[PDB]
């Protein structure tokens, strides 16, 4: 029950400002180091910033009189201000309990920051009808969403074995597609109703797409 | 008589700098020469004061700290720092007056398995006030659950090791520093440069 | 002033094996360096601080040594959900903390044949005016694999996007989806859309079709 919880990601024009935060448990985060570390998309890790519990904070040069580490004591939580923020920037962000030379003990779940010129748009569910002896595949094609992530679960979550739902792609348009596929007992067909849960917070869509033989 | 700066600049054994000693050196000649003529230094740097002046000048108290630190905290030794020197273990006031002084101790100072003698204070809640020592090793509380001097989760030791080894880089070798601050108060001055003896 | 390089950058191995990942420093740091876990989707997660102290929770057989600029994790017995990247880390007690790059560590396992299924667009997005016909590619090993789109027997290039799930955690095997996009219009001048899978897995390779209409 130590968890750290992030929140204020998504998408932003180049230039533009967010702020992120790290709601803590478990640990004080005003007497501890914390720090923010970052990840570009299939890229290392990169250390953002730092904060002291005494106050002094410290940055990579790349962020610099951009980015402002802080805290709220009351809240037990943990900001990152983000001023001009540029392309390169593009990322998940990590925030992390730091026991210096223990190492990073504790690590939210990471956020992910999308800068970019492109409008939000949410996606088209579309069902992959299964074929029917055996084993049966079925599932979702989600068509022309910006940007990543989606979000999706089978019958509300109840059904996790056998499922599939490959890394987006990037098509042509610009605008992401995916699909998420199971596989399933053939005779259960007729005896499971099978429905795919999407959600794309960016643009606040909540679908649920039945797919039937 | 002159000031005892042999005493200082060539202890055999320095302190942490947690712990860091200070010196009171009052009622004598102090030649500073021997100081900035060394070139047995790589760090000499001074604040509202001149050297090359020292020697024609005179103070009430003189302030003589000293303890180890590895290369690349030296630069937090002076005024308006920041980082877990500066914050937690020997901090330098804003209107400072003095000298740091400071060289690299990698053939005193490392050990072959690694020296474990030298420390730094670690964890600690708030920033030292300037010229603040602070040699509590009480078990800090990293959460909300006392420790009750135990060690565990949320529970550090506050004190660390540099664990100095000769095949560190540069900037993690063990480093003698000596600080000198310069007292002038509303009282007769007993220490002097020998131009003013 | 310190970089950290990993070596190699990727690593493939069976499990029961014995793994060796190297972390170099350019400078001398000492006992200074923790190593990570990375799953995808995750976190990192902490395996070992100070070269050698194995953090509380982990499995004993991870294990980590060196001294100055060398050092090495290793895992004893090799198992399959020890699929990750694998990251250093300088454990440097003033701000400037720094990573390695990385090392991919993929499960080895037995020759494993795909499953193949095809779909036909559903008639929702046809009445979007656009269609798609997705392959996917069933727990698969290894990673390799053609997928051919035939349409009434012409080879098709150029308007297909393959896509691949990350090795899985509990039988190391790979699941690929390829879509097939097409315009409303053109997909309704052809009859039989066909995936075919090539594989070593596959003695000959597999074809999945359907006749549009059917
Ligand atoms: C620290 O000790 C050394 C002893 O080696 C002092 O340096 C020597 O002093 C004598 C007498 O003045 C000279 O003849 C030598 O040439 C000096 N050797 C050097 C400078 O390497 C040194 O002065 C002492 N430091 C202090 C502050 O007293």
């Amino acid at each position: 029950e130590v968890q750290l919880v992030e929140s204020g990601g998504g998408l932003i024009q180049p230039g533009g400002s967010l702020r992120l935060s790290c709601a803590a448990s478990g640990f004080i985060v005003s007497r501890n180091y914390m720090n923010w570390v970052r990840q570009a998309p299939g890229k290392g890790l990169e250390w953002v910033a730092l904060i002291y519990s005494g106050g002094s904070t410290f940055y990579a040069d790349s962020v610099k009189g951009r980015f402002t580490i802080s805290r709220d004591n009351s809240k037990n939580t943990l900001y990152l201000q983000m001023n001009s923020l540029r392309a390169e920037d593009t990322a998940v962000y990590y925030c992390a309990r730091d026991l210096v030379v223990y190492g990073l003990d504790y690590w939210g779940q990471g956020t992910l920051v999308t800068v970019s010129s492109a409008s939000t748009k949410g996606p088209s569910v579309f069902p992959l009808a299964p074929s029917s002896g055996g084993t049966a595949a079925l599932g979702c094609l989600v068509k022309d969403y910006f940007p990543e992530p989606v979000t999706v679960s089978w019958n509300s979550g109840a059904l996790t074995s056998g499922v599939h739902t490959f890394p987006a792609v990037l098509q042509s348009s610009g605008l992401y597609s995916l699909s998420s596929v199971v596989t399933v007992p053939s005779s259960s067909l007729g005896t499971q109703t099978y429905i795919c849960n999407v959600n794309h917070k960016p643009s606040n869509t909540k679908v649920d797409k039945r797919v039937e033989p | 008589n002159l000031c005892p700066f042999g005493e200082v600049f060539n202890a055999t054994r320095f302190a942490s700098v947690y712990a860091w000693n200070r010196k009171r050196i009052s009622n004598c000649v102090a030649d500073y020469s021997v100081l900035y003529n060394s070139a047995s230094f790589s760090t000499f740097k001074c604040y509202g004061v001149s050297p090359t002046k020292l020697n024609d000048l005179c103070f009430t108290n003189v302030y003589a700290d000293s303890f180890v630190i590895r290369g690349d905290e030296v630069r937090q030794i002076a005024p308006g720092q920041t980082g877990k020197i500066a914050d937690y273990n020997y901090k330098l006031p804003d209107d400072f007056t003095g000298c740091v002084i400071a060289w690299n101790s990698n053939n005193l100072d490392s050990k072959v398995g690694g020296n474990y003698n030298y420390l730094y204070r670690l964890f600690r809640k708030s920033n030292l006030k300037p010229f603040e020592r602070d040699i509590s090793t009480e078990i800090y509380q990293a959460g909300s659950t006392p420790c009750n001097g135990v060690e565990g989760f949320n529970c550090y030791f506050p004190l660390q090791s540099y664990g100095f080894q000769p095949t560190n880089g540069v900037g993690y070798q063990p480093y003698r520093v000596v600080v000198l601050s310069f007292e002038l108060l509303h009282a007769p001055a007993t220490v002097c440069g020998p131009k003013k003896s | 002033a310190i970089q950290l390089t990993q070596s190699p950058s990727s690593l493939s191995a069976s499990v029961g094996d014995r793994v060796t990942i190297t972390c170099r420093a350019s400078q001398g740091i000492s006992s200074h360096l923790a190593w990570y876990q990375q799953k995808p989707g995750k976190a990192p997660k902490l395996l070992i601080f100070a070269a050698s102290t194995l953090q509380s929770g982990v499995p004993s057989r991870f294990s980590g040594s060196g001294s100055g600029t060398d050092f090495t994790l290793t895992i004893s017995s090799l198992q399959p959900e020890d699929f990750a990247t694998y990251y250093c880390q300088h454990l440097n007690s003033n701000p400037p903390i720094t990573f390695g790059q990385g090392t991919r560590l993929e499960i080895k396992r037995t020759v494993a044949a795909p499953s193949v299924f095809i779909f036909p667009p559903s008639d929702e997005q046809l009445k979007s005016g656009t269609a798609s016909v997705v392959c996917l590619l069933n727990n698969f090993y290894p990673r390799e694999a053609k997928v051919q789109w035939k349409v009434d027997n012409a080879l098709q290039s150029g308007n297909s996007q393959e896509s691949v799930t990350e090795q899985d955690s509990k039988d190391s095997t790979y699941s690929l989806s390829s879509t097939l996009t097409l315009s409303k219009a053109d997909y309704e001048k052809h009859k039989v859309y066909a995936c075919e899978v090539t594989h070593q897995g596959l003695s000959s390779p597999v074809t999945k079709s359907f006749n549009r209409g059917e």
